[PDB]
C-alpha cells in the first residue's frame, strides 16, 4: 500500500506497508542498474498508493515522490530505535552518520569525503579474495591485528597485498581491516557529537567483527538493527505513508 | 576568421576542438534551456557562445598596436595598473578537466585542479587566451601556484609578486613595495609612463567594473531571488576575460532589468525556496557544477564569498591626486581581500557571517577545491563558528571531473531538506 | 632448464627455458598467496637448474636469486624487441615504464605514485561487474566515452556509480574508463623522455581497446608481444641462464 | 611509576600513551639494536630511545619548577639561539607517528602532510610528555597546511606565528630581521630574561657546537667504506630537537673520535661495492625510519641526508657578533641560509644537491618526500630535471606513515639499487 525503493549503489531494497500497519521487505542486488532492479523488486507488488524512491537510483527512476537516504534512514532507524539519536550507516560506497530528534527527523548529518569512497564494497570485495574460511568469531581476539592505513582503499589495498606477499596470515590482514576501518568509523559516528549510544545500521552492519570493533573504539553501546538492510528503505515507506 | 587566429597563435587546433567540442550541449542544458532568465543574459550567452573568439581577436589586436597581455590567477595583481597603459589583463585560472592529464606531466597529481587544469591549457597549447598573452604575473599564495610558477615560467615569462602572510604595518608596506616594483615592470615592458592621468583612468576603469558586479550582487538580497546564481557565476567569471568598459555596461544593463523585475516581486524561485550561500574557493569557467546541482534541487544561490564573486567585487579603490597615492591606494584595496592565503583570516568570517544576514540565507555551502590546503584546512574553524550562531552548514569538495554528481546531489540534497 | 618465476600481484607465470633456447610458459592466479602458486607452478616441470624470481613473492619464495620485476621486464622485453628503448609495463597493482639501452641494460624507470595504485585490477573489477555482453569490437567505435576522473581508482568507482545510476550505458563508460585509462598512461610512458617506439606488455597489455587508444594516444608505433603476461618471467629466465 | 607519576602530573592520557610506546621496543630492537657492526658509542642515543619520555622530560619540567619555559617548534628557522640564551628550553616537535594522525583528522584534513595531522594528534589525545610539558608553541608560515593548522592548534596551546618570507632579496633579509627581533622580544616578555652580549653569545655557542658537532659527524660519512650505517646518524638527527644541547653534542663528538678509528683501519658497515645514496627532501622525524630502514636492509647505505633533520640543520652556524643587536641580525642571517621548498626560487638546494653527492661519493639520490608535502612535491620535478642533466642516477619516491607499504618501496629502491650496480 504505501511502498519505500531504496536504491543503492549495491543492493536494493523495497518495503511495503500495509493498511494494517505490518511490512514486508525485499532485498535484491543493484548489478548497476536500478531501473532493472526497482522494476523486479516492483514485480507483482499490488496497488501501491504512494512511493517515495531513494538511493543513488532515485535520480533515474521515473515515478515516486524523490528523498535523499539520509532523511529516510533517519526516519526507519527512528522507527525501530526512537531512544537513539545517532546512526552510522555503511553502504557499498558511502558513509553516514546521522544525527535525529525525537520525531526521527535530521539534525545535522555528514557523509564519507571523497577519498573515504568505496569502503563497504572494498570490505565485500577482500573478504571474497583472501575468503573468510574462518568465522566472524575468531577475530575478536587476534594478537595481531596488523594496522593497515586508514587513508583510502587504494592504499589499504597496497598493504594488503604487500602483508600477504610477505606470509602475513589471512585472518591477522582480515582482522587489521575490520580494526582499521571500525577505528575511523569511531571517529567518523563521533563527527556530530559524543553518542551515548549509537546506531549501526546499512549492510557494513551485518560484519559482526566490525560492529564489535566499532563498539570497543566508541566506548558506547552500538546496537544493529535486526534487518540493517532495509532500515533506509523502511523510511522510505513511512515517508510514503506520512504523503 | 577565429580559425586562422588560432593558427596564428600556435594553437594546437585538433585539442582545441576536442576541449571545446562538448561545450554547447552543457550551456544548452545548464544555461539556455533553463526558463525564466533575464533578457540581458543575452550578451553574455554570445560571449559563451564566441568564448574564444571576439575578445582574443581584440588581444590581438591591441599586441598589433604595441600593447601588452598581461595573464593572472589572483584577485591580487593591480589590473588597475595595467589598465593604465592600456594593456589587458585576463584572468586565467582554470576551470577544466580536460587539460589536467597535460599538466601532471610536469605537476604532482595531489594537487588543486584549477593549477593542473592552467598548467595543461599552456601545456597543450589549446587556449588562444594563454597563447596570446605577453607575459604571466603570479603571486606567491598557495603552495602549488608558488611552486608552478618556476615550471611556469620555461613556457611563457613569468614575473611573481611576493605577497605577505600577515596584514599588520610591516606586511602593508612590504606589499605597497611590491607592487611599486611591479609598476616598475609593467612601465618597462610597455613602454608606457604611469602618470597621474592615465593611472586615475585605470583606477575608475576597474572600478567601474568592480561597481557594476556590486550593484548585481547586492540585487540578489531581494525575495523572490531575480536572478538564479549561475548566471551571475557566470558573468563573474566572464568579468576576468572581458573589455571592462563594454563589460561594466552590459552587466548594468543587466541590473536595470532586475530592478524592474524587484519592483514587481518577479523572481525565479519562489519564496519558499532555500537561499543559499557559497563560500570558499573561486570556481572558474566553465566550473558550474555546484550551483547547477545546487538550483536544480530546487535552491537558489544569492550569493558567492570567493575571488569569483564577492571577493573580487566588493573593494574600490580610494582616489589620490598623484600617482605616489594611488599606488598606496591600490595596494590597499587588494590587502582588503580576506584569502584563506593570510594569517589569521577572520575577516573572511565576518563577511561570511554579515553575507548570511545580508543576503538572508537559509543555509552555507563551503565548496573547495580537492587539494587546496588553504581553505581546506581554514574550513574546520569556519564550520565551528558557523554551528555555534546556529547557521546550517554543508562542507563540499570536488574536482573539475563532472561524473561525481551523485554524491555531491546527495550531500546537497540531503542538506536542502534539512533545512526545509 | 632455466627458470623464471614472477610473482605478481594478480598472476604467477613461470618461464623454462631449455639448452636449445626454446621455451614454455605457464601462468596462474595469485590469488594472494604468492608461495602457493610458485609451488604449484614448479611442481612436474622437471629440475631447474638455474632460478630467478621476481615479484611481490620473491622475498617470501626462499628459492633462487631475487631479481625486481623491472629489470627482469626490460630483460625479456630487450629479447623480443632489442631496437625499442622503452617499455611500459601495466600490472594488477603498479604501472612501469622503463628506459633500456641497445645492450637491453636499464638506463632509467618509473613506477606509478601511490595514488595510482591498482590500476589493473580495477579495470578487471569494473569489466566484471558491468560484465561485457559487449564485444570490444564497441569500445573503438564508441561516439560517446564519457571521461572518467584519472585521479586515483577511488574517484573513478564513484563516478562508475553516478553515471550508471542515472542511465549511462555500459558501454559508455567501459570506453570511457579504457581512453582515461589509456590517456593517463600515455602521459605516463612519456616520463623518461618521449619515445620513438613503445613496449607494451604486461596483463594490461591483452585489453584490446586498451592499446590502440593508447597508440592512438601515444602518437607512435606501439608493439606488444606475443604473450605480454610472460615477458618479465622470460627475463627472468633469461638471467637465470645468463647467472 | 617515577615517569608514569610525572606523566599523570603532565595530565597525558596514559592509556593511550601506553598503547602508542608499546611496540616502539621491538622494532628498535630489530631496526637498531640486533643490527650488527654499529658503534660503541651508539650506546648513548640507545638509551635515549630506551627512556624516549624519561630523563629528558623530567629534566624539562624540573627546568619550568625553577621558572623557566619550554618552547616547542616545528622548524629549524625559530631560532634555537635566543630562547637558550635564556636558560629555557628549545624542543622540536615535528609529528612522524600513524599513531596520532586519526586523532589529528578529527580537526585537520586527512588528505594533508602526515608530519602535520601526527603531530596536531599528539596534542589532541594528550599523548607525548614533551608536546604536554611545553609552554608555548612556535609555529612559522612555512607550507599551506602548517600555516593554518598553527590557527587551529592555538585553541590547545598558545602558539606564536613568525612570518617567514617567501624569498630571500634585500627587503626579505630585512623583514626576516625584523620577525627575529619580535621574536626575541616574546621571548623575553614570556621568560622574564632580558637578553645582553653576555647570554646571547652563550646561547649562540651553545648551538653553534651541537651545530658543528652534526657538521662532523656529517663528514665522516664521505669516508669509503662507510664507517656508519646512514639509519644510526637519522637517529642522532633527529634526536638533536629532544636532547640537551651540551650534553647532545658531546656525546656525538665521542662517537665521531670512535669513528675517526674506524677511518683509520679502513673499517666500514658495509662493503666498498654497496650503492652509496644521497636522501633528499622532508625531513623523517622520529621514529619515521621506514625510507633508511629498508634502503640499507637492501644492501645500501645512506651517506648523507639533504633534509632539515640532516644537512639543512646543522650546516649554517652563526657568526660572532660584538652586540645584542649585531647577533639578532647574524641569528636571523643563520636560519635563511637554509634551502628549504618553500622560498622561491630555491636553487640552493639544487647546489648543496650536487655538492653533496660529489662530497659523499654517491652513486643515487632517492628523493622521499611525504605525501601531500605540496612544496617539496613540486619542486620535485626541477631537482630531478637537472640532477637527470648531470647523469645522476635519481629516484623519487613519497609515503605516509603508515608502515606496511614495504613491499611497493623494496622493489622501487631495490630496482634502482640494481639500476646503479
Ligand atoms: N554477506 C555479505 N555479502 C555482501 N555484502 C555484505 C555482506 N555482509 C556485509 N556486507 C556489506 O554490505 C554492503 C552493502 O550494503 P548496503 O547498505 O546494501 O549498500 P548500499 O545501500 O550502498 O547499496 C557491502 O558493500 C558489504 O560491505
Ligand atoms: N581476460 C583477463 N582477465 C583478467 N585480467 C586481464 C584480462 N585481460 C587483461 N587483464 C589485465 O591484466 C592484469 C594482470 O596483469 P599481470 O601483468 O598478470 O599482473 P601482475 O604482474 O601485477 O600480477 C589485470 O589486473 C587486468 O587489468
Ligand atoms: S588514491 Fe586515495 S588518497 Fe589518493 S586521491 Fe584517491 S582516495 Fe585520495
Ligand atoms: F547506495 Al550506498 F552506501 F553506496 F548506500
Ligand atoms: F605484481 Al604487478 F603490476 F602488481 F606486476
Ligand atoms: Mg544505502
Ligand atoms: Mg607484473
Amino acid at each position: 500500500m504505501f511502498a519505500g525503493l531504496d536504491l543503492g549503489s549495491t543492493n536494493s531494497k523495497l518495503v511495503i506497508i500495509k493498511e494494517d500497519g505490518s511490512y514486508t521487505f525485499k532485498v535484491v542486488p543493484t548489478r548497476y542498474e536500478p531501473v532493472k532492479a526497482g522494476e523486479l523488486l516492483l514485480k507483482n507488488t499490488g496497488e501501491i498508493r504512494n512511493l517515495v524512491v531513494t538511493g543513488y537510483g532515485r535520480v533515474a527512476f521515473n515515478r515516486g515522490k524523490v528523498v535523499t537516504e539520509i532523511t529516510c534512514q533517519a526516519r526507519g532507524c527512528h522507527e525501530l530505535f526512537p531512544e537513539v539519536d545517532y546512526i552510522l550507516d555503511l553502504g557499498g560506497q558511502d558513509a553516514k552518520i546521522i544525527k535525529k530528534d525525537g520525531q526521527g527527523r535530521v539534525v545535522n548529518f555528514l557523509m564519507n569525503d571523497k577519498c573515504a569512497a568505496g569502503t563497504g564494497r572494498f570490505l565485500e570485495i577482500i573478504l571474497t579474495a583472501i575468503g573468510d574460511d574462518y568465522r566472524d568469531e575468531d577475530l575478536i581476539n587476534e594478537e595481531n591485528a596488523v594496522p593497515i592505513n586508514s587513508m583510502c582503499t587504494v592504499f589499504a589495498e597496497s598493504e594488503v597485498i604487500s602483508l600477504l606477499a610477505r606470509g602475513t596470515s589471512k585472518r591477522a590482514v582480515i582482522a587489521g581491516l575490520f580494526k582499521t576501518t571500525a577505528k575511523r568509523l569511531a571517529k567518523f559516528a563521533e563527527s556530530l557529537g559524543k553518542p551515548r549510544k549509537l546506531i549501526f545500521t546499512g549492510g557494513g552492519a551485518k560484519y559482526p567483527a566490525l560492529r564489535l570493533f566499532l563498539q570497543k573504539e566508541m566506548g558506547v553501546e552500538v546496537v544493529v538493527p535486526p534487518e540493517p538492510s532495509v532500515t533506509a528503505a523502511l523510511g522510505a515507506a513511512l515517508i510514503a505513508r506520512e504523503t | 576568421d577565429n580559425r586562422e587566429l588560432w593558427k596564428v597563435l600556435n594553437v594546437d587546433l585538433e585539442k582545441h576542438d576536442e576541449f571545446l567540442a562538448p561545450v554547447p550541449a552543457v550551456y544548452r542544458e545548464l544555461f539556455l534551456n533553463r526558463p525564466n532568465r533575464p533578457r540581458a543574459m543575452a550578451y553574455f550567452d554570445a560571449v559563451v557562445g564566441d568564448i574564444h573568439g571576439i575578445r582574443v581577436h581584440e588581444l590581438y589586436n591591441l599586441k598589433q598596436e604595441g600593447k601588452k597581455v598581461f595573464a593572472t590567477f589572483c584577485v591580487y595583481v593591480p589590473e588597475e595598473i595595467i589598465n593604465a597603459t592600456g594593456s589587458a589583463c585576463i584572468g586565467l585560472c582554470g576551470g577544466a578537466q580536460y587539460t589536467v592529464p597535460a599538466g601532471e606531466t610536469v605537476l604532482p597529481r595531489n594537487l588543486c585542479p584549477l593549477i593542473k587544469s592552467a598548467m595543461g591549457f599552456k601545456i597543450e597549447r589549446i587556449c588562444p587566451y594563454f597563447q596570446v598573452a605577453d607575459y604571466v604575473v603570479g603571486e606567491t599564495t598557495c603552495d602549488g601556484k608558488k611552486k608552478a610558477w618556476e615550471i611556469l615560467n620555461e613556457y611563457i615569462p613569468v614575473y611573481v609578486m611576493e605577497l605577505p602572510q600577515k596584514k599588520e604595518e610591516r606586511d602593508r608596506k612590504f606589499w605597497e613595495e611590491e607592487i611599486k616594483d611591479f609598476a616598475q615592470f609593467v612601465e618597462e615592458k610597455t613602454g608606457v609612463k604611469l602618470n597621474a592621468e592615465n593611472l586615475r583612468a585605470g583606477i575608475e576603469k576597474i572600478n567601474k567594473k568592480r561597481k557594476a558586479l556590486k550593484r548585481l550582487s547586492d540585487l540578489r538580497k531581494h525575495n523572490p531571488a531575480p536572478i538564479h546564481g549561475l548566471d551571475v557565476l557566470l558573468i563573474n567569471q566572464l568579468a576576468f576575460f572581458d573589455d571592462p568598459e563594454r563589460f561594466a555596461t552590459k552587466v548594468n544593463e543587466l541590473c536595470d532589468e532586475l530592478e524592474e523585475r524587484v519592483a514587481k516581486g518577479e523572481g525565479v524561485v519562489s519564496k519558499d525556496a532555500p537561499r543559499i550561500l557559497i563560500t570558499g574557493t573561486p570556481q572558474p569557467i566553465p566550473h558550474w557544477k555546484i550551483h547547477a546541482l545546487i538550483e536544480g534541487a530546487g535552491g537558489v544561490v544569492v550569493g558567492e564569498e570567493t575571488c569569483i564573486g564577492e571577493r573580487y567585487f566588493k573593494d574600490l579603490v580610494e582616489p589620490a591626486a598623484d600617482v605616489e597615492g594611488m599606488l598606496k591606494n591600490i595596494a590597499a584595496r587588494s590587502l582588503k581581500v580576506n584569502c584563506a592565503c593570510f594569517t589569521p583570516n577572520t575577516g573572511r568570517l565576518e563577511d561570511i557571517l554579515s553575507m548570511v544576514q545580508k543576503l538572508q540565507v537559509d543555509g552555507v555551502i563551503h565548496y573547495s577545491l580537492q587539494f587546496c590546503q588553504p581553505y581546506g584546512v581554514e574550513s574546520y574553524l569556519v564550520g565551528r563558528e558557523l554551528e555555534r550562531r546556529n547557521i546550517p552548514f554543508l562542507k563540499l569538495e570536488s574536482d573539475f571531473s563532472e561524473e561525481d554528481q551523485g554524491q555531491l546531489k546527495t550531500r546537497i540534497e540531503a542538506f536542502l531538506e534539512m533545512i526545509k
